[PDB]
């Protein structure tokens, strides 16, 4: 019905990343990008990007450590959670 | 104050119908008659299969207090299919909002439900009905192809409605777009002309409506209440709507242009959950022709005397000015849980004072939740905040609170008495009450006593019953009566005269009327119009010298008038009331001749002296200015002597000095009238010869604009004597001084740095703070304390940049708080950045100087300079004598170069301070 | 010589009792005249005049019931006593004041009642993980502070009416989830589920059964549940002499009062208990949401503490809501960090970290003053509350009670209690106004002289127009027959001008805008001192040119305020510890400090300079904060010694200094992560060698 996914990886440099996905097909206020190390490791950081753009960009320099990302599409009005479901990828540096 | 509470008009609908939930006036253009419109949203109807459909009744004021329902729909709902109701009139609350302009009336059903045309549902779009005499059209803007909660499906349009002077309907609804709310406006003529009974969603041309917004604005409840008025240059009313759940429940009031829906102005509540914007109103209360805003917050909580939180409700009063910037004042409720700001109703100008007046109701206040309505008169200064009258509804409680208030409509003259009347609805008891205003007669009275100085031995006129010579005088008193609106041609007053009112209280009666032989006399009088003052001549004599101990006490003639009320033919009865602030009586004093000399007339020599006491008063502060006055009478006795102290402008009276034994406790009063504010003090009645008095008078002087140089006081003694009745005019001034205490403070964070430094690796080409050293931050504050203010000042910083070609404290970036610009003689961050004890000052090292321009630091405000620097670790150790105690001394100087007040002698203000950062070694 | 008593109250007995509390009265008509009867203290003892006939009521404050403060919250105690004393009898003569004291103690092992209000709306299906465990885990971290605690819970969704609920096709009535191709439960108002009991197994079993319902209106209106769980004592099972905790959880914002008008609900919340035997809110459809004020009022009446446990997004909202309902705390609900386990105990710690006295049924005629002794006889004045407390601490309050006149009453009563506790101090109020021998008067005429006269205990005064020592006055007035010293000295004119002096007793009414009285009529009662456009600032009466200020007002102009609330800072300490509160506005006393709460201090010692005193206090046991025994009270910041490790770094302040031992101590502290004072001190500082 309504959800993120079709998650690609477009631009690759020695560091950072670029992530692109497909729209949830419903009106979206914005998105929330969440990422962290694999396993049961340290808590995850999150930022925000607008809803009219299908891309995102993040900075920083870290090794791979089996990195995995998540992106939160926040759509909710009325009594319901403002999200659909987290989806993810797995990529290494 | 002119509303008549003894005999109002009471209208009652069927119980349980919420009769009185909405009220308005019906004044048709086709008839000279007027009617009361009362909404009853829970009333049962003859409509087939409709339970509690609601209705609006037309109540006749003429007689019988009979109310008849106005027929709008009278039909069932509709059908989408065989058994598929296309709408639901059951419990639709029709009549919950009723408004009427001229011959047009508009009633709405905010709980009307739809099902739309796509899928089975029940969506409270709401609907209205507009009817002019014969034809009835249905108006449902929120009923459209935009559905569900995302669209207008839950809008409940018709929750609040209003008309403009251009015959344009303003209609709000809270439920549009997930309860963001919406305002929709349409031309009345466009509504009727475009109405097609076979089309459920009607597109209207020239429709002004707000659109959906971001979901952050959801659950705002825009359109909970609406009002109309013009706040821009055009004459066309602009839209005003309270939105109580907006701004994270603080509450807001939106103002939109009448031309297009563009936003104009905003208001915001200062307290959460207070429901700021539950009720709104627009009137001009100061008579300045600019409409002024009234916002209700019935759930607002102020703080009592003990400081605890308590819900009294609050009403916001915003006065529109020429520029458009509102000057807003707030007033609070009185009883807790009374919900003071529940209903704000403009009643027009009730008193005909020339300024409109307004009514505010607390429906759950009063005696045991009966309800109460406060009315407030407006004036030139804006709305005066005190009830000039209280309307306390008296009705029992059956099921729910008999809410007196919660529904009001004023600003219409139903009795044609020339005075607007007021309707207060009470849906708890299913009743509506109509209060009628009163003509407000303003009576001007005067009293003059003949030969006010009585000669004991002048026995001229005597006719007391086989006369014997006695001292006589005449008492003349005149009476003027005039008013506005309809009121009888002639009025009847009852006058009461009392002689020597000071006496007769356990004391001898010192004066009698000639014919009556009594201290008191009364007479019935009749006046017609203004300037028609009718007087009467009575002769009152003075009893024989041996009949009493005489007195120096004056004989006070006391006149009091009554004006018994028989007026207002038919219409039960309507009693005109006197003016709000009017004297109920007047007094005038006569004196017995004593020690006036061989001339038989007392001619006093009055002189008033004054000493400077404090020579200086400073500009920005409030000062304890005390004036010592010397009042002397070197002549014969002066009757009714008074000390006149003229205090101009900023000066306001405090009191008299009771603590001093050398000074007098003389009673003084602060009197303002005839565009003149001043202080009056009793010097004695009479003030006897050779009297000398000393008393101090405390005041507080702030300022008037600026550069007024000194301030002038005017002192004069005056008396009621026929000759030499005044002293000269002695004026005393005190110079205003400029004193502003300015201090300069500084700190260093940290105070010290302990070498060696953890994780230190010297890099040939430094990159970040990690490659340079720790962060030393100097903060300098220039604060103005003293009462005065300075317009411009300079600030000089001396930074120890380098010592022997190597950097000591490397400055990265400096910020400024307050009105200050700064400049560095050396470039900050030349290399850029990412993010015994030996004293080192700028004198003994290389100086990086920072010069700052400062301006306009008032009494409270100050200016700050934050300097963030890195300690240069590479400089230390080495041949720098590794183990040595270094203190890094930065100096900061300030000088005040200008002041805003001119023509006032000034003195320069200068001072310095130093900030030290001590870098030392914990291990040697 | 002449005093305040002999210049006013010579008219009568009862009128003499109200001049000053020092005044007295003389009965026993033996040897009349020769002196004023209204004189004070031993001046009437100078003359013999000392039978039981002497009238000198003395204001008393006597302890009726004072039980000793309890130690533990077990059942073998007296009953349980957190307030000493309990009952005090107060007797007051007009315009007099007597003072008393009260001790309040937070007692250990005090039983705790916890009732859970859970949002079952569809937005809470994501946050429903927190309801699991609970009663099993709820107990574990509560076992430290309190044995014998009882838990229970109830649920709320929204009002089952207009838009809030789904009136859509009938299959959505039974199953509000038809759209979204899922099935959920039908919605309801507040629903009581489990009464407070002992068994945690009964709790967890009943808790897991709970599922989510659906409504379309984003605010869920849990205030309906809060109001009912507070006012319904039997259904909830709130105990007495036990801490009452009402914990509130929701995914999103809430309805407030007057929101129900959209649903067609015009009836205000009555604050009564409408929960029936079916455990449902009957009036949920019929009456509006409760206002904050009514919630605040009923919350304190039942001594119930409200706790907000909400999602991180909506935390700041309910955090701001809590400020309007004093005594309520907010906490973050998240799957990481502390969460429910250490959350509630911290919230219960905050509630017990403050002691403030609330006054119920205080009569209008008298006012109360409070000096607070919290930390080792610090006697902080003007404050009725003590902050920064732990369970087991005891605080003291000195209270002054002053009545203005007396409204000829029999007895009244008011209660002084700490907020959130059953233990209370009841004060019985009685006023001594009438003379004891006033009742002995036989009311009829002819009792004094020539018939047609008045009388009292040791008093004869004739009637109007007669008005004499026995009976005679003006309308003859003879010669003055004396000056009667109508002035304090004979070289002065008639008594206070104002209608001269007649026939002995000076008569001067003049009827002009008030009442004028006195022996010489020196008391105007209208002419007084004014501050700004009003007499005594409208906050006080006027007696003989003096202002008697109303309750919560002091000063010569009566423009000074008792309130310390506007002096309180964001941290909760008045004037941020940088100044002292005077007349409702802080007067900052510190170098470079200013602001309303003295919160602004750009140039002053920063960070460590304050906290390095606390580490010497706590960790090194070294003084200058350990000398005044203010260590545990002032800085409650937890100090965890870290081994050699200053971490990679977060928002932090790295601080070093040299101690008495000439060793360099390095430490740092984290800022708020959900809020805390956490402080890390590096072990093994740097010292010289040898
Ligand atoms: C009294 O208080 C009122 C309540 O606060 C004030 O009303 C508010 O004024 C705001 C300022 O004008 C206004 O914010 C503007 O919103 C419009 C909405 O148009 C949009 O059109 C797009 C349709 O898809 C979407 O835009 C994108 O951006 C949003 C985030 O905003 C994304 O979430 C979307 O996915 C989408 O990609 C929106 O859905 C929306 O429908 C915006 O166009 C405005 O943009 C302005 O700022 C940007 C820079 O950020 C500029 O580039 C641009 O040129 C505009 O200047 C604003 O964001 C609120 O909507 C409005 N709310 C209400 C309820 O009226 C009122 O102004 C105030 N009056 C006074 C006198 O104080
Ligand atoms: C407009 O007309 C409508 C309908 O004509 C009318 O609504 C009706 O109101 C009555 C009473 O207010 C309702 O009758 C009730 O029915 C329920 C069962 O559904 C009963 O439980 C009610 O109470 C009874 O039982 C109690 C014991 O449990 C007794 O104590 C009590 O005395 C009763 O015996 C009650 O009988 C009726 O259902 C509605 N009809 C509807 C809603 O269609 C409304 O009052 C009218 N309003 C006005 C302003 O005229
Ligand atoms: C002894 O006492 C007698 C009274 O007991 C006294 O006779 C009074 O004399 C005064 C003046 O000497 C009279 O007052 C004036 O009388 C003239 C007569 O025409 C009036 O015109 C005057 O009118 C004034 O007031 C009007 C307003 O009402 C004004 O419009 C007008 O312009 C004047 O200002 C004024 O009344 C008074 O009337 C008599 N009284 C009697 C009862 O005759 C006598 O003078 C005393 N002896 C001595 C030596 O003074
Ligand atoms: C909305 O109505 C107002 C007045 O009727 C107009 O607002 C003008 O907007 C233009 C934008 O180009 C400004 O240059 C003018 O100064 C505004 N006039 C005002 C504020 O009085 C405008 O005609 C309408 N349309 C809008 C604002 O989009
Ligand atoms: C006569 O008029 C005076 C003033 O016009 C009134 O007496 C009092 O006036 C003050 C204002 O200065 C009011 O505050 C009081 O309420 C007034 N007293 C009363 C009893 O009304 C009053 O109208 C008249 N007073 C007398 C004694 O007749
Ligand atoms: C500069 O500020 C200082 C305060 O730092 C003030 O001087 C004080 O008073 C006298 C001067 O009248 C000095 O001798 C004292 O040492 C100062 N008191 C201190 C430092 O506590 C004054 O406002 C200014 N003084 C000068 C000389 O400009
Ligand atoms: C609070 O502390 C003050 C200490 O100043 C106590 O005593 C008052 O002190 C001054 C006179 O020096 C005045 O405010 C009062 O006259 C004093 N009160 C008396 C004598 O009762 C004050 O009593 C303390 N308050 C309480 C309730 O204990
Ligand atoms: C600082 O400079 C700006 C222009 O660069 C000027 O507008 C402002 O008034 C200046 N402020 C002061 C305090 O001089
Ligand atoms: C009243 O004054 C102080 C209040 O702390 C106290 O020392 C004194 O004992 C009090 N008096 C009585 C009778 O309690
Ligand atoms: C909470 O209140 C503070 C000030 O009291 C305000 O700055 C903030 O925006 C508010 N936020 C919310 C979510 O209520
Ligand atoms: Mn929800
Ligand atoms: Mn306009
Ligand atoms: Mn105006
Ligand atoms: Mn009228
Ligand atoms: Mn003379
Ligand atoms: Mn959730
Ligand atoms: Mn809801």
């Amino acid at each position: 019905s309504d959800v993120p996914r079709d998650l690609e990886v477009v631009a690759a440099t020695p560091t950072s990343l670029l992530i692109s996905w497909d729209a949830p097909a419903v009106t979206v206020r914005y998105y929330r990008i969440t990422y962290g190390e694999t396993g049961g490791n340290s808590p995850v950081q999150e930022f925000t990007v607008p809803g009219s753009k299908s891309t995102a960009t993040i900075s920083g320099l870290k090794p791979g450590v089996d990195y995995t990302i998540t992106v939160y599409a926040v759509t909710g009005r009325g009594d319901s959670p403002a999200s659909s479901k987290p989806i993810s990828i797995n990529y290494r540096t | 104050f002119n509303l008549d509470v003894d005999s109002p008009a009471e209208y009652s609908g069927p119980e349980g119908s919420y009769f009185g939930f909405a009220v308005d006036f019906f004044v048709p253009s086709a008839s000279s008659r007027m009617f009361l419109l009362v909404g009853a949203p829970k009333a049962n109807t003859t409509q087939p299969g409709i339970v509690e459909g609601g209705q609006v009744l037309k109540c006749d004021w003429s007689s019988t207090r009979r109310c008849q329902p106005i027929e709008f729909d009278a039909t069932g709902n509709r059908d989408y299919a065989k058994d598929d109701p296309l709408e639901f009139k059951s419990h639709q609350w029709f009549g919950a909002s009723v408004r009427s302009k001229q011959d047009k009336i508009l009633a709405c059903a905010p709980l009307y439900h739809w099902r739309t045309e796509m899928k089975q549902e029940r969506e409270p779009v709401g609907t209205c009905f507009l009817q002019d005499g014969t034809k009835t059209v249905e108006y449902a803007p929120c009923r459209s192809q935009d559905i569900d909660a995302d669209g207008q499906g839950f809008c409940q349009g018709g929750f609040s409605i209003d008309f403009t002077k251009a015959d344009r309907v303003l209609l709000g609804g809270p439920g549009s777009f997930y309860w963001q709310g919406q305002l929709i406006s349409d031309q009345v003529a466009e509504i009727v002309s475009k109405y097609d009974p076979n089309v459920y969603s009607i597109k209207y041309n020239n429709q002004l409506a707000t659109r959906t917004a971001q979901a952050i604005f959801d659950d705002s409840y825009l359109g909970y209440s609406v009002a109309v008025g013009d706040f821009n240059g055009d004459g066309i009313d602009d839209f005003v709507s309270g939105v109580p759940r907006a701004a994270r429940t603080l509450g807001m009031v939106y103002i939109y242009d009448g031309k297009n829906m563009s936003s104009l102005y905003n208001f915001t509540g200062e307290q959460m959950a207070a429901y700021f914007g539950f009720s709104v109103a627009a009137t001009d209360i100061n008579g300045d022709d600019y409409a002024d805003v009234f916002i209700g917050a019935p759930l607002f909580m102020d703080r009592g005397s003990d400081g605890k939180l308590q819900e009294v409700g609050q009403v916001s009063v915003s006065l529109q000015r020429a520029s458009g910037d509102f000057q807003t004042t707030k007033l609070n409720g009185f009883e807790v849980f009374a919900r003071f700001g529940s209903a704000i109703a403009p009643l027009g100008d009730l008193d005909q004072d020339g300024f409109n007046d307004i009514a505010i109701a607390a429906p759950y206040g009063g005696e045991d939740k009966k309800g109460i309505v406060y009315i407030f008169n407006g004036r030139s200064t804006g709305l005066n905040a005190v009830p000039s009258q209280i309307l306390e509804g008296q009705w029992a409680a059956r099921s729910m609170p008999p809410s007196f208030g919660y529904s009001m409509k004023g600003a219409t003259d139903i009795d044609k008495n020339g005075y607007p009347d007021l309707i207060v609805g009470a849906f708890g008891v299913d009743r509506a009450i109509l209060y009628r205003a009163r003509p407000v007669i303003t009576v001007n009275a005067g009293l003059e006593v003949y030969p006010s100085i009585l000669n004991q031995d002048n026995k001229t006129c005597s006719l007391p019953g086989t006369a014997l010579k006695v001292s006589c005088f005449n008492v003349r008193f005149c009476l003027k009566a005039d008013g506005k609106g309809v009121l009888p041609r002639k009025l009847n007053f009852q006058v009461e005269l009392l002689l020597d009112k000071l006496k007769q209280k356990g004391a001898i009666r010192r004066a009698l009327f000639l014919y009556s032989r009594s201290p008191s006399h009364s007479k019935n009088m009749t006046i017609s119009r203004g300037g028609l003052m009718q007087c009467e001549e009575l002769i009152a004599y003075l009893r024989d010298e041996s009949e009493f101990r005489d007195k120096l006490t004056p004989i006070t003639i006391f006149m009091e008038y009554r004006l018994d009320y028989r007026t207002a033919a038919d219409t039960t009865g309507l009693q005109p009331i006197l003016n709000q602030f009017t004297p109920a009586n007047i007094s005038r004093q006569a004196h017995i001749l004593l020690d006036c000399g061989e001339d038989n007339v007392c001619k006093p020599k009055l002189e008033v002296s004054v000493d400077s006491d404090q020579k200086k008063i400073y500009i920005g502060d409030d000062n304890p200015l005390t004036l010592i006055v010397k009042a002397q009478n070197q002549g014969e006795g002066a009757y009714e002597a008074e000390l006149i102290v003229s205090i101009p402008l900023q000066a306001d009276f405090i009191g008299v000095v009771r603590n001093n034994e050398a000074l007098a406790r003389l009673s003084c009063a602060f009197k303002t009238e005839n565009q003149t504010r001043q202080v009056v003090c009793d010097l004695g009645n009479p003030m006897k010869a050779g009297t000398q008095l000393l008393a101090g008078l405390r005041f507080s002087v702030h300022q008037q604009s600026e550069m007024d140089t000194s301030v002038k006081f005017d002192l004069q003694i005056q008396s009621s004597n026929l000759f030499d009745k005044v002293s000269p005019v002695v004026s005393h001034k005190v110079d205003l001084a400029v004193l502003a205490a300015v201090e300069i403070r500084g700190v260093s964070s940290p105070d010290h740095v302990f070498l060696p430094i953890p994780n230190w690796e010297h890099k040939e080409n430094p990159e970040t703070e990690e490659d340079v050293g720790p962060v030393v931050q100097h903060i300098y504050e220039l604060r103005n304390n003293g009462p005065s203010s300075f317009s411009k000042a300079m600030l000089h910083l001396q930074w120890p940049y380098k010592y022997n070609n190597n950097t000591l404290l490397y400055i990265l970036h400096y910020d400024i708080d307050g009105p200050m610009n700064c400049t560095s003689d050396m470039e900050i961050n030349p290399l850029r950045i990412k993010i015994d004890i030996h004293t080192l000052g700028c004198g003994v090292a290389q100086c990086l100087k920072i010069v700052c321009q400062v301006g306009r630091l008032d009494r409270g405000k100050s200016a700050i300079l934050y300097v963030k620097s890195l300690l240069w670790t590479e400089t230390f150790m080495n041949k720098e004598n590794q183990n040595h105690s270094y203190s890094l001394k930065s100096s900061a100087s300030f000088n005040v170069i200008e002041f805003p007040y001119k023509n006032l002698p000034i003195e320069d203000i200068t001072n310095s301070t130093l900030v030290t950062t001590n870098v030392t070694w914990g291990i040697q | 010589g002449p005093n305040i008593c002999t210049t006013r109250g010579v008219s009568s007995c009862q009128q003499c009792l109200a001049v000053s509390p020092m005044c007295a009265w003389c009965s026993d008509e033996a040897l009349p005249l020769g002196s004023p009867r209204c004189d004070l203290k031993e001046n009437l003892l100078k003359d013999n005049c000392a039978p039981e006939s002497i009238e000198f009521p003395v204001s008393e404050a006597r302890v009726l019931e004072d039980r000793p403060l309890s130690d533990k919250g077990s059942g073998d105690s007296s009953q349980v006593t957190q307030v000493s004393p309990q009952r005090i009898a107060l007797r007051l003569r007009p315009d007099d004041s007597k003072n008393f004291s009260i001790q309040v103690r937070q007692v250990e092992d005090y039983p705790v009642d916890i009732y859970y209000l859970m949002d079952l709306s569809y937005s809470m299906k994501d946050d429903l993980w927190s309801i699991q465990n609970l009663g099993t885990k709820l107990a574990t971290q509560m076992r430290k502070l309190t044995s014998n605690l009882r838990i229970g819970f109830g649920a709320f969704v929204d009002k089952p009416v207009s838009p809030y609920m789904y009136i859509s096709p009938p299959e959505a009535l039974e199953n509000p989830c038809y759209d979204m191709k899922t099935t959920c439960l039908p919605m309801f108002g507040y629903k009581h589920v489990l009464t407070l009991t002992d068994q945690v197994t009964r709790f967890n079993e009943e808790v897991k059964k709970q599922s989510v319902s659906r409504n379309r209106d984003a605010p869920e209106g849990g205030f309906d549940a809060i109001m009912q769980a507070t006012v319904c004592d039997e259904k909830i099972g709130w105990r007495n002499d036990a801490s009452h905790l009402l914990v509130f959880t929701t995914d999103a914002k809430t309805h407030i009062a007057l929101d129900g008008r959209l649903a067609g609900i015009v009836q205000p919340n009555d604050g009564q208990c409408h929960v029936g035997s079916d455990n449902h809110y009957s009036a949920s459809t019929t009456m509006d949401y409760p206002s904050l004020g009514l919630m605040t009022e009923k919350l304190s009446q039942k001594n119930i503490n409200l706790i907000f446990a909400v999602t991180e997004n909506v935390v700041n909202l309910y955090q701001n809501y809590s400020e309007l309902i004093p005594g309520t705390t907010v906490g973050v609900l998240s799957m990481d960090s502390s969460n429910v386990l250490q959350l509630i105990v911290d919230a219960y710690g905050k509630i017990r970290s403050k002691v403030e006295l609330e006054v119920r049924d205080l009569p209008e005629e008298l006012s109360l003053s409070f000096n607070a002794t919290c930390l080792n006889n610090e006697v902080i004045p003007g404050l009725k509350s003590c902050m920064g407390l732990k369970i087991g601490d005891t605080v003291s309050f000195s209270i002054e009670a002053k009545v203005r006149g007396c409204p000829q009453e029999k007895e009244k009563s008011f209660t002084i209690k700490p907020v959130g506790f059953k233990d209370s101090l009841i004060v019985q109020v009685t006023f001594d106004c009438d003379c004891a021998c006033q009742a002995q008067a036989e009311p009829n005429s002819h009792r004094c002289n020539n018939g047609n006269g008045t009388f009292e205990c040791g008093v004869c005064r004739c009637g109007p127009g007669w008005l004499g020592s026995q009976c005679e006055c003006s309308e003859e007035d003879y010669r003055p027959s004396q000056q009667d010293e109508c002035s304090p000295r004979e070289g002065q004119p008639v008594c206070s001008q104002r209608g001269e002096c007649l026939c002995g007793q000076c008569v001067c009414h003049s009827s002009d805008f008030g009442k004028i009285t006195g022996k010489y009529c020196e008391c105007d009662d209208f002419s007084c001192v004014r501050y700004k456009g009003e007499m005594c600032s409208g906050h006080g009466q006027c007696s003989c040119g003096d202002c008697l200020c109303d309750s919560d007002w002091t000063g010569y102009y009566c423009n000074c305020t008792t309130r310390t609330d506007t002096c309180m800072s964001s941290n909760g300490l008045l004037c941020s510890g940088r100044g002292k509160c005077e007349c409702g506005s802080c007067v900052c006393i510190q170098p470079g400090s200013y602001g309303d709460t003295c919160e602004k201090c750009p140039t002053c010692p920063d960070a460590c300079t304050f906290k390095k005193e606390c580490v010497e206090c706590k960790k090194f046991d070294r003084g200058a904060l350990h000398d005044e025994n203010t260590c545990n009270r002032y800085c409650r910041d937890e100090i965890e010694s870290v081994k050699e490790l200053k971490d990679t770094g977060k928002d932090a302040v790295n601080c070093t200094y040299k101690n008495e031992d000439d060793c360099v101590v390095r430490f740092q502290y984290y800022e708020d992560s959900s809020g805390k004072s956490i402080l890390y001190v590096v072990e093994e500082p740097e010292c010289p060698k040898g």
